């Protein structure tokens, strides 16, 4: 389609810290790709973000019953909307599954690759260690990061570089909020 | 419980 | 210091389509949108909506003053259309693949406005839609959104995939191919 599209957009922000101690809210409004204006509860009055934005910090900031709902927002909306999903969303705890296999290098490099995938948890916070012979490995570990699959669960794949010797014993490590005890995979050549 | 909906307002003319 | 958690209501409208979304995200996953031609809340994961509620008429009167919005922008801007940002398409697995243990296909889609795509699967360069699920379009930090597209599999070593991503930033539809390792 070639037809011109024209987009308005709007985000309502509740950023939380320390639980709901302090409460930062954002009313952000975007015309196609441009952030024009926006209401920060820190600040207490629209302000434009850039020249389109100017009628409507004028105009918004004299509507006298609309910038009192935006002041009151952090108790409001924020703190109210954090407490009505609070079990399923901060207390929301998926346990990992951890499943450690070999990989080769491609071509091939002196050393070849252990991969442990640790999947299907949730929150996206984790701790997935490397050990070779009851001894944490810190170097030749390489990890793609944290990945967010867009369903409530994360996965990581964490990678140790190895030059894998008849009787060594390699063992992933993982800790998770969802598990009270680190959680071992042992692999053995 | 309910979520609650920040309601939207219209811009200046 | 650093912030623990964060709820967005993200909310569009789009013209000429006359199309547009309502949607809650917390740390970046969909709680739940309104489905605009039903007028009714469909959440994410069905435990959700046994445990919290959402009246889907705030969302309809909200998206109402989007449209509105959207008219009075279009003429202040004097009536400068959207360019078109293509995404990018990243195609994985649930989980690491085992021959024929049931596994899931992960179509995401990234960094792209306006929020406008059609998404194809393909097996064998055949379309294939049993199973297959999304989420709506997603609010990041920028003006730019995400999507996750998704369709359950059998693993095995003769089937091919492609996760087809049309946008009207794209030249040509865009495929994103998997298969099977070794
Ligand atoms: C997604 O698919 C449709 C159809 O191929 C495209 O939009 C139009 O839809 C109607 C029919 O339902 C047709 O009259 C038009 O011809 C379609 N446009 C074109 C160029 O064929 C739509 O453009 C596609 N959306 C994206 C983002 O690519
Ligand atoms: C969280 O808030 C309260 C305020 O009384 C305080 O006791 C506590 O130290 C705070 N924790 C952090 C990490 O700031
Ligand atoms: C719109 O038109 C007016 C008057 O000609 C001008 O001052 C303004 O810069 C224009 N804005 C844009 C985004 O083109
Ligand atoms: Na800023
Ligand atoms: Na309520
Ligand atoms: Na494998």
């Amino acid at each position: 389609d070639t037809r011109p599209r024209f987009l308005e957009y709007s985000t309502s922000e509740c950023h939380f810290f320390n639980g709901t101690e302090r409460v930062r809210f954002l009313d952000r409004y975007f015309y196609n790709q441009e952030e024009y204006v926006r209401f920060d509860s820190d600040v207490g009055e629209f302000r434009a973000v850039t020249e389109l934005g100017r009628p409507d910090e004028e105009y918004w900031n004299s509507q006298k019953d609309f910038l009192e709902d935006r002041r009151a927002a952090v108790d409001t909306y924020c703190r109210h909307n954090y407490g009505v999903g609070e079990s399923f969303t901060v207390q929301r705890r998926v346990h990992p599954k951890v499943t450690v296999y070999p990989s080769k290098t491609q071509p091939l490099q002196h050393h070849n690759l252990l991969v442990c995938s640790v999947s299907g948890f949730y929150p996206g916070s984790i701790e997935v260690r490397w050990f070779r012979n009851g001894q944490e490995e810190k170097t030749g570990v390489v990890s793609t990061g944290l990945i967010h699959n867009g369903d409530w669960t994360f996965q990581t794949l964490v990678m140790l570089e190895t030059v894998p010797r008849s009787g060594e014993v390699y063992t992933c490590q993982v800790e998770h909020p969802s598990v009270t005890s680190p959680l071992t995979v042992e692999w053995r050549a | 419980r309910f979520y609650k909906t920040l309601r939207a307002e219209q811009a200046s003319q | 210091i650093k912030e623990e958690h964060v709820i967005i209501q993200a909310e569009f409208y789009l013209n000429p389509d006359q199309s547009g979304e309502f949607m809650f995200d917390f740390d970046g996953d969909e709680i739940f949108h309104v489905d605009m031609a039903k007028k009714e809340t469909v959440w994410r994961l069905e435990e959700f909506g046994r445990f919290a509620s959402f009246e889907a008429q705030g969302a309809l009167a909200n998206i109402a003053v989007d449209k509105a919005n959207l008219e009075i922008m279009t003429k202040r801007s004097n009536y400068t259309p959207i360019t078109n940002v293509p995404p990018e398409v990243t195609v994985l697995t649930n989980s690491p693949v085992e021959l024929r243990e049931p596994n899931v296909l992960i179509c995401f889609i990234d960094k792209f406005t306006p929020p406008v795509v059609n998404v194809t699967w393909l097996r064998n360069g055949k379309p294939v839609t049993t199973g297959v699920s999304e989420t709506v379009f997603l609010p990041r930090e920028d003006h730019l959104f995400r999507k996750f597209h998704y369709l359950p599999f059998l693993p095995s070593t003769e089937d091919v995939y492609d996760c087809r991503v049309e946008h009207w930033g794209l030249d040509e539809p865009l495929l994103k191919h998997w298969e099977f390792d070794t």
